[PDB]
């Protein structure tokens, strides 16, 4: 009774979700860079989002925040290209902070 | 020092430059091998003749391909490749035969160490894509314990000297097939016309069959 | 000139693990540096030229 | 002596052959390593080229058949203003937790799609779940 | 791609222009052919 | 077998 | 087989394609 | 390469390979076939492969 | 006379056993999973020879097939750990700047060589101009990431090749895997699964360098008594 592969995608949180656009979701900050953070939320790409104006220091490393979705993966095909442009991140936008 | 050398294109090259006009180089293709199935060829620049001999036969020997030969002497099957606008068309061929091939070819033959192959050079007769049309064509060959194994079956060789003896060459090391290969009444192979119309007796040549030198 | 004695022993493996960089020293450097402005963050002029 | 034809067969092959010849005087350290344990496939060059006319990739979408209640269940009610949680790998939405509840009316021999679907919401309702229709 | 050339074999590479970048520049490097495309279409 | 001029005398080396 | 395989259909999340302001008018 | 798909019925050998040798009684022989079906395919393949060997004998 | 019983009893003998360091006990389908190898980069950069390695698409986002990944995986750890229980050398190789300081220290402490920095021109074709006649080079290069960062195969890719020295690959669906002897089809983006890796190669290293550690010491006790 050993869990397949097409079980575990089957019942994934992210299978689950279906299309990532308009979906929010709560993601980590785990680096940053001056006022550009990187929030990863359980996807193959971080997003980066740039730090609130208002709270601005409540944003740091380990942080939990709110994002709304819009693309998992930022790709375009430009004319003449073989294969498709990556910028290999995710496109979110910031919310807030998640509280309980 | 098992590996011998041979020239096979000499070229001075002309450069012209910004502001010494005219400048001679040489370009030289050289092919080394030793006579076991090891070969290889490598272009060489330099202005000096002597140290382009230096760098192509170096560089060679660091480029080699294996040939894979049938009973040391010949080649599997019979070989037909375009190399750009060269076209090269080999023979199988029994011991006895000789090399009566392209005299370039007949040199890198001896390299590899084919001594029975029959060989015919047509379109474009460029020195560099011979040579490399030659040897892509030598190094995808499909060898007869090859053929056993993707087709699993015996591979039966029938000479018209040893009569109706049927001689095994090769046998698959995987299970042998049960099924007869299919027996279409007639192949849909592409022909040579050359090949055709001499074994008509069709085709007429004064320059063909000519007696020379052994090589 | 003090070249560094050869890089690797008798069995020929190199001494330093980012010897195939060919710049081991100089990358050992700045990966110890780099190393330090990662704590730092988990933590967290005339006189001299 | 050796090889640097890397576009021509295998570095197992082009190694397994120049040692028959001679060239190579010893076998290098990974040889007999990869003779015993191979990988699946021998590694040689290929160039990959562009697909044309009727030529189309094996790739299939991946589709379920809860998908038909989450596209729905999507354009009725909207994504949750709950987050998701990707992190946790249990994590259950409000519409998961909706196809859960779909799911298991469906089994008790319902088969209309649209009584189905409006039966389930009211189960939802009733144990407390916020369903704000989007129009 | 057109009359106009499209070849640029890195064009994957994420345009980077800013003051900083120019600073850690090769002195040697000069313009590409296709890199001053981008800066007359980005001035535009 | 043949001869061909040498590329250098080791000693011309660092 | 296995129930938890894929099963080959339609994109069920697919958006309707756009429309200009007149599309559907004479 | 020799022009058409299976270039081997345009050489000597075979059509020589033809083993049908009608008897002097033979004056006339037609064939009628159906260019598509598929219970005429034989007839087609004759046509195709053997008409030629029986008119080379 | 003794070496021949040495090669046989220490270098011939791990080659008759499927699993001889048991790396398969070091990861599982679910395990991969958690740590999200199976995600893959858009349809639309997929590689044609990545093909035979994907599960599928979901919505335009492809899923690498963890079982083959499993599969392929086993093979390149269980390669891995044999060449480091011959004492071979291995490279890892990355240009992904994310992870190259994760990367230089699972090298060093496994006891093996990173290079994540800028590949210069002839480090593998021309070493012996570059670090000397004597050099020896690595029996195994492991990529974490295959390609650079212009989106192309790393050039030591096929340098490795020319060289004849074993390649283990993790290969992501937008990259080429035919020339890497033993690929991994796995997400090379994300940190999981990055760390994943390093994990486990630094692990099966470290097992089969202990392991040969191991059977010498036997080997010479038993032989002076
Ligand atoms: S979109 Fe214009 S008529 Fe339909
Ligand atoms: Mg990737």
């Amino acid at each position: 009774n050993v869990e397949s592969f097409a079980s575990m995608l089957r019942h994934s949180p992210l299978t689950q979700m279906g299309p990532a656009k308009d979906k929010l979701v709560i993601g980590r900050i785990f680096h940053i860079v001056e006022n550009d953070l990187y929030i990863d939320f359980g996807g193959k790409f971080h997003c980066v989002c740039r730090r609130p104006e208002v709270d601005g220091e409540k944003y740091q490393k380990g942080t939990r925040v709110r994002l709304r979705l819009l693309d998992l993966e930022l790709t375009s095909r430009f004319l003449g290209a073989t294969t498709d442009t990556t910028v290999l991140e995710a496109n979110a936008v910031l919310l807030g902070i998640q509280e309980s | 020092e098992d590996f011998d050398t041979r020239i096979l294109e000499v070229r001075n090259v002309f450069t012209m430059t910004a502001k010494e006009g005219r400048k001679k180089s040489i370009r030289v293709l050289v092919a080394v091998g030793n006579g076991k199935g090891a070969a290889g060829f490598s272009i060489g620049k330099a202005t000096d003749r002597m140290d382009a001999f230096r760098k192509a036969k170096n560089r060679a020997v660091h480029h080699l391909h294996y040939i894979e030969r049938y009973e040391d002497h010949t080649i599997f099957h019979d070989i037909s490749l375009r190399f750009k606008r060269t076209h090269i068309k080999m023979k199988k061929q029994p011991k006895g035969y000789g090399l009566r091939c392209h005299r370039a070819i007949i040199t890198i033959c001896r390299l590899i160490g084919i001594k029975d192959m029959y060989a015919k050079v047509s379109g474009s007769i460029n020195m560099l894509s011979l040579t490399q049309g030659l040897f892509r064509g030598l190094s995808r060959q499909e060898t007869h314990q090859q053929l056993a194994d993707k087709k699993g079956l015996h591979v039966v060789e029938i000479r018209e000297e040893c009569g109706p003896l049927p001689i095994v060459v090769a046998s698959p090391r995987g299970p042998l097939r049960k099924d007869p290969e299919p027996e279409d009444e007639v192949p849909d192979v592409k022909l040579d016309w050359e090949d055709v119309k001499t074994a008509q007796g069709m085709k007429r040549s004064v320059w063909s069959n000519l007696k020379r030198a052994a090589t | 000139p003090r070249q560094r004695a050869i890089q690797w022993g008798e069995d020929g493996r190199p001494f330093h693990y980012l010897f195939y960089t060919g710049k081991q020293s100089y990358y050992s450097l700045m990966h110890d540096v780099y190393g330090m402005l990662l704590n730092l963050e988990k933590h967290q002029v005339i006189g001299s030229r | 002596a050796g090889s640097r034809l890397e576009t021509v067969g295998s570095i197992f092959s082009r190694t397994r052959d120049l040692v028959r010849a001679g060239v190579l005087k010893e076998k290098p350290l990974w040889f007999d390593v990869y003779d015993a344990f191979p990988p699946l496939r021998e590694p040689v060059f290929q160039r990959p080229r562009v697909r044309y006319g009727k030529a189309k990739a094996p790739i299939q979408d991946i589709w379920y058949h809860e998908d038909r209640i989450r596209a729905k269940f999507y354009s009725v009610y909207g994504s949750g203003q709950r987050a998701f949680d990707l992190f946790n790998p249990n994590f259950k939405s409000t519409c998961q937790r909706f196809v859960e509840k779909y799911t298991e009316l469906q089994k008790l021999g319902e088969t209309d799609e649209e009584k189905l679907f409006v039966e389930t919401g009211k189960a939802l309702l009733a144990e407390g779940v916020i369903l704000r229709r989007v129009g | 791609k057109v009359w106009y050339e499209s070849p640029s074999l890195g064009s994957h590479s994420t345009y980077k222009p800013s003051k900083l970048e120019f600073l850690m520049r090769s002195t040697s490097k000069k313009t590409r052919k296709e890199d001053h495309a981008r800066l007359r279409a980005l001035n535009g | 077998a043949f001869v061909i001029p040498k590329k250098n005398v080791p000693t011309s080396k660092r | 087989s296995n129930e938890d395989l894929p099963i080959s259909m339609e994109n069920p999340y697919k958006e309707p394609l756009k429309k200009c302001i007149l599309c559907g008018k004479h | 390469p020799m022009k058409g798909r299976f270039p081997i019925r345009r050489t000597l050998q075979y059509l020589s390979q033809g083993n049908v040798v009608f008897k002097d009684s033979v004056k006339v022989m037609t064939v009628n076939y159906n260019t598509h079906g598929e219970l005429g395919e034989g007839a087609r393949k004759f046509v195709f492969f053997n008409i030629p060997q029986i008119q080379y004998k | 006379e003794d070496s021949t019983d040495f090669n046989d009893k220490i270098l011939n003998e791990p080659l008759k056993h499927s699993d001889f360091f048991n790396v398969k006990e070091l990861f599982s389908v679910r395990s991969l999973f958690d740590a999200r190898v199976h995600l893959g980069h858009k349809a639309g950069c997929r590689h044609r020879f990545m093909e035979p390695y994907i599960f599928g698409s979901r919505l335009d986002h492809d899923i690498i097939d963890l079982e083959q990944t499993a599969t392929h995986l086993q093979l390149a750890l269980n390669f891995t750990a044999h060449m480091a229980y011959r004492k071979g050398i291995i490279l890892f190789i990355s240009r992904n700047r994310q992870f190259s300081y994760l990367i230089e220290n699972m090298a060093r402490d496994c006891g093996e060589y990173a290079h994540t920095r800028y590949f210069r021109g002839g480090m593998l074709t021309n070493a012996r101009l570059l670090f000397g006649p004597t050099v020896r080079l690595p029996d195994l290069i492991i990529f974490l990431h295959t390609l650079n960062n212009i989106f192309e195969p790393h050039v030591a890719v096929r340098d490795a090749a020319k060289m004849n020295i074993p390649t283990v690959g993790i290969v992501d669906t937008n990259c080429n895997p035919c020339l890497i002897t033993y690929p991994v089809p796995g997400n090379d983006d994300s940190p999981l699964a990055v760390h994943l890796y390093c994990r486990l190669f630094q692990t099966a290293i470290t097992r089969a360098k202990e392991k040969r550690q191991q059977v010498e010491a036997l080997y010479r006790l038993q032989g002076q008594k």
